[PDB]
């Protein structure tokens, strides 16, 4: 902490704030003995060489200054003493630091106050400069200055509250005043306040402080922010201020989040009156809640959340091309970049290394050519910032749209993994009418005819590699086997550009709540009663346990966040 | 563990004055403070809220100037100071906190309603 | 101020009739209007919070919706706990006002 | 790698890379067994359920395609059987990988190009566009594109090198042809060109790409460069490319590192002809290079290295307020901007931490007061940008001029940590005075009126702590014990704006060269004949063996790099 | 094991010509590449300059339209090809590689020069 | 053409004696001189290959320097082995041109 010195020339004074170590200097002045006061400790780590150091510590803080003291005897020559007064501290800067990284790890977290608690505000809390709502301190994190001191102490020192520049765009701190009427929240730090003067009182007293994050972790902010009380020392006011002892606590920003579909529902949002009628059905077989929407949300928005150990909320995250609430969260950032391209895998371990977030998908292209599409690097960036959920590149270029959905889909599982991959499979398709075609069936209409098409069969041969190249990526990526990976029936054909486009109505995609699957209706309900392509569908399933209805098709889920606490993981 | 109570009720004579408060138990009491009373015979009527931590208050046109709201943060406890208190104040009087609306219509309830004081006046 | 209007003032029905209370508005509320539930002697118990946004542990027998300037409470079916008195918030402004209640009798 | 699959209908075939594990799917088809070439070997990882996976692999690269099969035997009914015709290629992207982190870690190095080998050129050689003389290869990294692959190979195929976008303008490559009169470099990759298609002959060929690095880690650029090749099927020229091998490598670019004092010195720069004599018989002591500058460089320039296993070069830093050069390189980036304020300490072990090349050091403010100084976040985050000498934050802003080296220096030593840790100290001045004084010289002049000066006193006061704030700091950054630093004396008065100025001539920010010092003199040659304070300076330092001379005072110093290899730290 | 070594020498009538060169050992041939003659009486006289991987080349101007100079990059190894050879072409022809300057002026010099080659005509 | 002009054409001094051998330029060339040394029948060998910058693994003895548009080698003091003829090179364009030898006889 500091440093103190004795000499028999003038007396000599310190303060010691408990827990820190203070170093003594006896040696090198003017053999030597040490009898410190009984409410002093001291220990060495006398023949005046340098190489003997002294430690003080103090018991207990104290309502008066110079209340200890340390007698320093020197010793041929006539009597040399020292006498050193020591003033005992307490200064303690408290945030939730148990609740790095891992299981074992310790640090504060401090979330983005990006919900509109303000039911009359058309802008986020975060971007106010002031809090009008008690609702709204359930968000932001609790800091707590605590010092205990002489009665008379800070007639000679003063508290300062500071942060770093750089950091001082991404945080903003509030004091809580005390009153009858009221009990106000101030302005602290912000964007022209780096550093504010607190007037502590003397003796004991406890400052309380409300932090909130004004942005999620990015390419410019790794996601930790530092928050620093510094101790000055003005006892001579013709110099400046000296710096006599710090302390300082790091918050860590949490990062957004992605929900599978494997995540209990909690919301359908509907934004086409039979479909309506399904969904309605479906939701209810499946106990979701469900939101018609009548008259403010958009089928390309994704829905996140933020964890804390005091409060989650969700987190709408909206498209490139403002609807918030309380505790409903709102970030926006910045052909592939529409969120039809984002998916979110189920937790998975590969080789040892545990995602218990899943990991974050996306389409891209295989190499960059002068045509190739590609998803925003702003948007990659941005995901990538959260290392919770490690993204990985799909190949989807190959497709007219590029939404690498397209193609997989994941839905739960009873056993092993606790879910399957699906995957659109132009071989089981062809199987599928190939078998019925030498069954006998081969006259039912939508089978032999198409079969017969060799421009299908070379257009499907381009596309089926275009789509286990995926499967071998996400096996590597995924750490899956092909006995968790489910082939779909679906054929494709190239259009304009020779870019893949389905055949018949996509057989992944759906609509997934819990274990019952609204899967979209295949138009084949003439083959023999019963659609070939629906009973493939179901027999597949089946096994599963899972409840496949399907409908003949604006929509959004909002779903269960992991029990997984983001923060335990390395 | 998580509930409130209310107290301060009794009789008292016309003109005089009451103090009434609610304590939370279980709560952090970061959230805003509703009062309501009922008459005997009639329906809910809304007295007063206050916003503890931002001293923004509310009261309903029939106890403006002869209510006021308050609060102690660090006891969690409100009160609502009730002065030249009339007959027709005759009610039994409780404290809820607010509770938030949802998606995509932001209107906001009442809970965890208190036992409520029984005012005589 | 923002009268609400409840009718009717009181309700008749036996254990399994489905029945409904409704509620008009004086002005265009965005659908923020509550429902309580009165037992005798007890503090009002939160059903509804917003319109059909049903409060977390309620039956699913409760529920309710707008309709226009209206609003309106549904019981799929009374049991024989579901007899109360029914009022209807409307917290659309700094002054909160409620509806007359509505007792349902067996 | 790829996935193969068989049937009866048609014949199928495929490539296989050597050393990539193939996936063979000979379930779900039309009891049956496996018998492959000799040529091939195969294994599994029989009743058609796809729980059984058969893994092919191949000995050698074929001269031919369609060259080895394996007959695939399904098997009540008529024989049923499949097959399926394998080509063996070899192909293998090769870089310098055994030259991530650690002694044991893996990967490719990439210097920046940021000399100037062509000495008719005015800018660096990786803003030229081009190689235009052939020593500019000794600087560029190798890389090698090694394939053998049949005769007829790549009549189906292509091979595609590209990088990622993002990394487009980090990074240039060439490839080198052959000839007689000649054998020219081309540009590959660069700013216009992510992707490329390679001419790659069948059969046996190498071909030799050259890369340089275009900028150095930055905010903007984590260090890492991935180059991927691409094998693509164009079989059917009536469709898309569709991918079906692809390798890639990732380089780590090289972090500027900055030279201790410790390091043994190699040329003198001298940019007071009195002072150059000493200096040149300093230099000659110091068995130096000495080089005049008569007439292209300055004071505020730092001067620091690149190393690589294959090159090793020097870098100028130049400051934010060009000279280069063959194999030497020149870097800029963006009050206490100017680059005195930089310095670097020796090795040092922190609780059990090893930081081979030191830890960068710089002096800023205590706290972001509306008047304290900043040195340039620009710089900051530069210099953060290389791990490997983790910069660490002192106090300057109670100078007048902010400097760091101006209360700080090191010097080497002969035993414990090779080195000591010289501080400015008052408290040693005012102690020699005093003594001077006490002993019965208080009459000599530069003693007694000084010493009662109260003034200094309290100006000396306010500095102390100001430095022991720093010795503290630097005991825990850098694991220091007070037996490793030397008090030298030094006064210091306050002047407008109460900042910090020397009282006597600064007896640190020396010219330290080897064992020899160039110590500034102190103006004092009158106090018993020999100057207290160079008897001073001399007794503290010359148990440790350093010849101390004193110069009566525009310069650099160009020292050794360090022998550890710096890819070999965590 | 680093050093340049040259061969191709010999007698050769007027008009004639000659195929030097120069291989290097211990050596990847990245540098620029250097022949000088002195004939004998005489001094040291520059040739020709390569650069391998560039092509750019240069000649003495006694020389030019009747020497060649090229390389083999596959195999370390220089030519210089010397056609219509004169009397007043005697000498031993010396190869060397290009050696950088320093701050703060860049010249450069010869080094590593090899044993060399008599060349009569 | 860029001619150098050496002087003196030999040198006679004994074993210990200091001796100097000067180069005139014939342009102003930004100091891109370098001296070598040759050994009767073997090839030359390089001493200073920039005016003032000696080359690695050569004794101190050897030295030299610019003097406006002349330049020096300085030896020392002569030992037994320093007896050879000393070259300057001029390396200042596309077309390199030597000096004439200067000879350091005892
Ligand atoms: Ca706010
Ligand atoms: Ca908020
Ligand atoms: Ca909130
Ligand atoms: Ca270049
Ligand atoms: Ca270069
Ligand atoms: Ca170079």
């Amino acid at each position: 902490g500091t440093l103190i010195r004795v000499t028999p020339e003038q007396p000599t004074h310190a303060v010691c704030v408990l827990g820190t170590l203070t170093q003594l200097d006896i040696c090198s002045s003017a053999s030597f003995s040490i009898n410190a006061s009984p409410g002093v400790v001291v220990d060495i780590a006398w023949p005046l060489d340098p190489g003997v150091e002294v430690t003080l510590t103090m018991k207990a803080a104290s309502g008066s200054t110079g209340d200890q003291k340390v007698q320093i005897s020197y010793y041929k020559t006539p009597p040399v003493k020292a006498l050193l007064y020591l003033t005992g501290v307490e200064i303690s800067l408290c945030a939730d630091i148990t609740r790095t990284w891992g299981p074992c790890g310790q640090g504060a977290i401090l979330l983005v106050n990006c919900d509109r608690d303000n039911l009359e505000s058309s802008a986020m809390d975060c971007e106010d400069d002031e809090v009008l709502d008690s609702e709204d301190l359930q968000d932001m994190s609790l800091m707590t200055l605590s010092t205990k001191t002489p009665k008379d102490f800070f007639t000679n020192h003063t508290l300062v509250l500071h942060v770093a520049r750089s950091e001082m765009d991404k945080v903003r701190v509030f004091q809580a005043t005390r009153g009858k009427l009221s009990s106000k929240c101030s302005v602290v730090l912000g964007p022209k306040w780096p550093s504010h003067y607190l007037m502590v009182p003397g003796g004991k007293h406890n400052m309380d402080f409300y932090v909130e994050a004004l942005a999620f972790p990015d390419t410019d902010f790794p996601g930790l922010i530092t928050l620093t009380i510094s101790l000055l020392d003005t006892s001579n006011l013709e110099l400046p201020e000296a710096v006599v002892f710090q302390d300082s606590v790091v918050f860590r920003v949490a990062p957004w989040i992605m929900t599978p579909n494997t995540q209990p529902p909690q919301e359908v949002y509907a934004c086409n009156e039979d479909f309506l009628k399904s969904v309605t059905t479906l939701a209810m077989k499946a106990k979701c809640k469900l939101t018609i929407c009548p008259e403010w949300m958009q089928d390309e928005m994704e829905i996140g959340y933020i964890q804390a150990p005091h409060k989650t909320l969700p987190v709408v995250f909206d498209s490139p091309r403002r609807v918030m609430g309380p505790d409903f969260g709102y970030v926006t950032r910045g052909g592939l970049d529409s969120f039809g391209n984002l998916e979110v895998s189920p937790p998975v371990t590969v080789r040892g290394k545990e995602y218990p977030l899943g990991r974050i998908l996306f389409g891209d292209s295989c190499y960059p050519s002068n045509d190739s599409r590609q998803m925003h690097q702003a948007l990659q960036d941005f995901l990538s910032a959260q290392q919770v959920q490690a993204p990985v590149k799909l190949y989807s270029d190959w497709l007219s749209v590029g939404h690498v959905d397209e193609f997989l889909s994941f839905v739960p599982a009873p056993d092993r993994k606790g879910f399957r991959l699906l995957l659109a499979s132009p071989r089981s398709c062809y199987k599928l009418f190939q078998e019925q075609q030498n069954e006998g069936h081969g006259e039912a209409l939508l089978i032999k005819n198409i079969l017969s098409n060799k421009t299908l069969r070379e257009h499907n041969s381009f596309v089926e590699r275009c789509i286990d190249w995926n499967r071998e990526l996400l096996k590597r990526e995924l750490g899956l086997a092909e006995s968790d990976i489910i082939d779909i029936p679906q054929l494709f054909k190239l259009k304009e550009f020779s870019k893949a486009e389905a055949f018949f109505p996509n057989m992944v995609n759906m609509l997934v709540l819990g274990k019952h699957l609204g899967i979209p209706k295949p138009f084949g309900p003439v083959i023999n009663g019963r659609c070939c392509l629906e009973e493939k569908v179901c027999s597949l399933l089946e096994p599963l346990g899972l409840q496949c209805t399907f409908i003949n098709d604006g929509t959004n889920v909002r779903r269960k966040p992991f029990s997984f606490k983001w923060w335990n993981m390395v | 563990e998580v509930q409130l109570v209310e107290s301060g009720g009794g009789l008292v004579q016309p003109g005089g004055s009451l103090r009434l408060s609610c304590a939370a138990s279980g709560f952090n009491f970061y959230y805003s403070i509703h009062w309501v009373r009922q008459a005997p015979g009639k329906g809910l009527e809304w007295v007063a809220s206050i916003s503890p931590y931002s001293g923004y208050t509310s009261y309903a046109d029939s106890v403006k100037g002869r209510f006021t709201i308050s609060a102690d943060t660090s006891k969690n406890t409100a009160y609502l100071q009730m002065n030249s208190l009339r007959a027709e104040d005759t009610a039994v009087y409780y404290c809820a906190r607010k509770h938030p609306g949802s998606y995509p219509f932001w209107g906001w309830a009442l809970d965890y309603w208190g036992q409520g004081t029984l005012v005589t006046v | 101020d923002i009268q609400m209007t409840q009718s009717p003032s009181s309700l008749s029905a036996s254990v399994g009739d489905r029945v409904t209370i409704t509620c008009r508005a004086s002005q265009s509320v965005s659908s923020a209007v509550a429902w309580y539930q009165q037992k005798p002697g007890k503090a009002p118990k939160l059903l509804i919070y917003s319109a059909s946004s049903l409060y977390s542990g309620v039956p699913s027998r409760f529920s309710g919706s707008r309709s226009g300037t209206d609003f309106t409470l549904t019981i799929s079916s009374l049991q024989p706990e579901d007899f109360a008195t029914y009022y209807c918030q409307q917290s659309s402004s700094s002054l909160v006002t409620f509806g007359q209640g509505t007792k349902v009798e067996i």
